[PDB]
């Protein structure tokens, strides 16, 4: 019998996926523990994911203390040259 | 000392040589001018102990996933071992008498909780999120 | 515990068989296949070495302080053995997250039977029929 | 002097009927003294099959809950979690530490003192082996 | 002269039919003294309505403390082989 | 294991009550009522005396190699004894197909508990609780 | 002690050898600077009895699947002990003067409830949620 | 004690030999340091028979079907037998003084109602819901 | 006592033997430490009458169906008789003062009412609602 | 106070004849038939052995603290009798729930007279005529 939390069948849950693509996204690191569950960690098997931070849109956001130009909030992979 | 008191637990320091011990009683008889001279070793022994212990099981784990002892785990297990040594000789002296003169401390209207209730514990109390309750969780 | 195929690992299926299925609070954080027994009120944590301490197998993995579904006696379940095993061995939690035979252990009866041999670090298969706890 | 009942049968389907060979009362031992006849388990091993779930008269029929139940019993001494127990032989549950006996029948999940009830699932039976 | 509570009318009075149908669905044993007031077991007679638990609902429905499987609330009298 | 009414002989229902029901292979031909072990990998064979060979009892009449039903622990069944049971007596396999009590047996402990008693050879009816493998 | 205090029941203590029940004592008794010296054997034995039997009824049990003894056993039950040895000895005391000498204690404002009363059991009520109600229960 | 306090009504205390009755006062006097030794058997006597009378009739029977008396009945007892004779000996002490010394005790004007008046009645209000009314009924 | 406090009347108290009042008398000396041995039996008698008087009076009859007496008979008695004995000595001593010897009790005031001005009082008031008012009617 | 109707137990209806019944409330628990007397403010208990304790009959089984039916005087009713009973004789209450002669009692004057004899144990009818207080 297989339960939704087990081993076998985390790859058919959409949570399983949804809440993956979410850790991808929010990431600032590749060290989970230092921002991740415990339950997370374990319920979405996040060592397997390949989290680093560079998916994270605020990865490449500027935000420069003061800001004559509206420079801040612009992401340097929408720029031509990307 | 050269295992230091953040990295034994209760059963570890149950392991510890008779020397090894007495290391980490020196270093918490450092937390005070009069090294608590007149308590006996097996006093700090179970003081100490104890603070390992209490560490251990009530200010331990995680607090919106930041870790609840926040600051130097050697230090905070020290001044909880000061503490129960303080509370041990029956609490903070607020004023003191004799022969030699006379002192009033500047003690004041401490809290109800027994970390409040000493010096030593209200030092301690800093390196534990002031025992605020800043957990948080959320449903996937 | 893992079946290969090609390139490819999969987890094993660990219930085969039983209706019996309850529920218990982790203790500590526990894997998919450990035995586990109970270390609080309701609240269940990994099996030592030797007798005295068996209620069921986890199901799933979990972080300390999850739900953790059980697997108890009258079930079937395919579990890792840290030593060979053969058809009508009793075996018993090892202490390691695997089973051992109750022959190898310090105890004298075990809490499942094998019905399907294995090498040491292989999948057997076998039925829980007896729970263990403090006898003094 | 008497304090209020409480619900025996936590969880399990391994409730069976039997004719009560005395007066019995929910949650009291039972071990078999005739032909499908219970009666209330003696101390120190050999006589336990079951719970009775309600209060009845002698020669009546009997719901006992049996192994795979999870039941609330009335403990002589303090028991924890993981303590094995058995019958007490005075209508509650003691310890197999306390006992003459090596095995129990039920295993402690939730503790309770002395005279309280605790919450316990049950795993064996015994009978006579001589 | 007879009265709603004079002995040899409380068969006629239909409180006393629903009250002990309510003593025996709320009861969990046979002990009145526990579970009742003792005006009560006088006006209804308690002694003699054949009170053991046997006939309340919560004696068969099962309450465990954690429901992974929606046990809870279930009547094992209700069930195929009962 | 036969019942009489008047000329008549019919064959028992070996199993009176439970759903622990299992299938295996069968190492040699079996009887219905007779007890029997792992032999195996999934195989079973009749249960030798003296305690250590268990897993239930055969449902149903088959001849070696053929898928074999069984009724584990939590059945209540109806089998054979070597000698007169009475209520309350543990009993286990005698070697001969039937079972006998703990004891008779060299064993200290049963598999089955006999509910309604019966006479040598007769048919008693007994609730099954544990099963035996190899402890060493 | 070859059996710890959280490992035994008042039913224990009644049948432990007087040994047994001496290294218990003793192990409470370093909860004191003066070991209450002049308190005889039977009122630490008495002490230590009810300690365990107020752990076991009044201290055991779950809130929200928490356990309510959320501290280490152990030294609850040696602080809680070290409590009632305290209030035996009469209350915690304030300020003691002698021959010429004086001493005054911070001990004071500590509370109206029983725990509260001794810098011991303000220990041991860190142990228990400070005698909080976080119970919760669904219906099914 | 042979019958112990909790297994003795009023009637049942009238009925016990003198050496039953002893046992009984003899576990109620270890619960001071001082045993009450200069108070009478008669007055310890009295103190229990009262504590066991009390018991029975206000501090017996259920609220939301739980018991009224939720902690150990035996120690129970025993404070609210200790806390009648600390009444018989005029209250608790909040000061002492003398040729020996003097000593003020963190009694701290606890309270107003007669179990908050001694450490004795405050130990026993634990053991009793602290006197709280959580009592619920249904229709029906 | 051959007749209890709880089985007589003002009438009957007036009509008992000298020596079946002196019993009851007896147990109400049991209630201090002290017997009241300064003051004379007339005062004593005297305070039992009134007891006997104040209780069927004042604290008879019932609230929602419930007795008011709700405690023991009669210790409410003996208490509300030593409450007037204490009265009639002249209150309770907050303080006592001698040969340089001196104490302080815990006996300040819980309130300004009758029974809570002494300790007896204090416990009589438990054995009697409180003095609350949980009375109840219908209209038919 | 009851009546064998075959396998059946029948209580009596306790008052014949009478206008002269009152609401009072119960200091004890009291039975049907039972003879009660003022123990409080409008409060009525059971009457002891002799005379001065009798207001009338309970109609009713109470509780203690319960409002209670009382027939007085002017009232016949069923009472049972301790003892044999002729027409003519004055009874009073017994002290044990039953009525007794004036003749066998302590006292001289009755509360009720028999109309219809019995023997002991058993159920009399009575005209009550007079009540009894504290005379001193
Ligand atoms: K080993
Ligand atoms: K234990
Ligand atoms: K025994
Ligand atoms: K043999
Ligand atoms: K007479
Ligand atoms: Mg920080
Ligand atoms: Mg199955
Ligand atoms: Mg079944
Ligand atoms: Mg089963
Ligand atoms: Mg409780
Ligand atoms: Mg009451
Ligand atoms: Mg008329």
């Amino acid at each position: 019998m297989q339960l939704r939390r087990s081993p076998g069948m985390r790859p058919m849950d959409r949570d399983w996926h949804q809440e993956r693509a979410r850790a991808r996204e929010q990431a600032y690191s590749s060290d989970l523990t230092s921002q991740f569950s415990e339950s997370e960690i374990v319920k979405y098997e996040l060592d397997t994911a390949q989290i680093d931070g560079s998916d994270n849109p605020r990865t490449y956001i500027w935000n420069r203390t003061i800001d004559l130009f509206g420079m801040n909030g612009t992401d340097v992979r929408e720029l031509r040259n990307r | 000392p050269d295992p230091s008191i953040d990295e034994v637990s209760k059963s570890d320091w149950d392991a510890l040589t008779t020397q090894e011990q007495d290391d980490i009683i020196s270093q918490v008889e450092n937390l005070s001018s009069t090294g608590w001279v007149n308590t006996s070793r097996e006093r700090k022994a179970e003081a100490i102990r104890s603070a390992i212990a209490e560490r251990d099981t009530l200010y331990s784990g995680n607090m919106s996933r930041l870790p609840t002892l926040d600051g130097d785990a050697e230090y905070f297990t020290l001044y909880l071992s000061a503490h129960k040594i303080q509370l041990f000789e029956g609490g903070e002296a607020q004023s003191e008498s004799g022969e030699g003169g006379s002192v009033s401390y500047s003690t004041g209207g401490g809290g109800e909780k027994d970390l409040q209730k000493t010096r030593y514990g209200r030092m301690a109390l800093e390196y534990v999120w002031e025992d605020n309750s800043i957990a948080a969780l959320r449903t996937y | 515990a893992t079946e290969t195929q090609g390139e490819h690992t999969f987890p094993v299926e660990v219930l085969i068989s039983g209706e019996e299925l309850r529920g218990y609070t982790a203790g500590e954080a526990l894997s998919a296949g450990e035995p586990v027994y109970l270390s609080g009120d309701y609240e269940v944590s990994a099996s030592s070495a030797d007798g005295g301490e068996f209620l069921g197998v986890n199901l799933y993995d979990v972080a300390s302080g999850e739900p953790v579904a059980l697997a108890g006696d009258d079930c079937e379940v395919r579990v890792e053995v840290s030593e060979q095993v053969t058809a009508n061995d009793e075996i018993l939690p090892d202490g390691l997250g695997t089973f051992e035979t109750v022959a190898t252990s310090a105890a004298s009866a075990g809490v499942a039977i094998v019905q399907e041999g294995a090498a040491s670090g292989e999948v057997c298969e076998a039925y829980i029929f007896a729970v263990q706890g403090t006898t003094a």
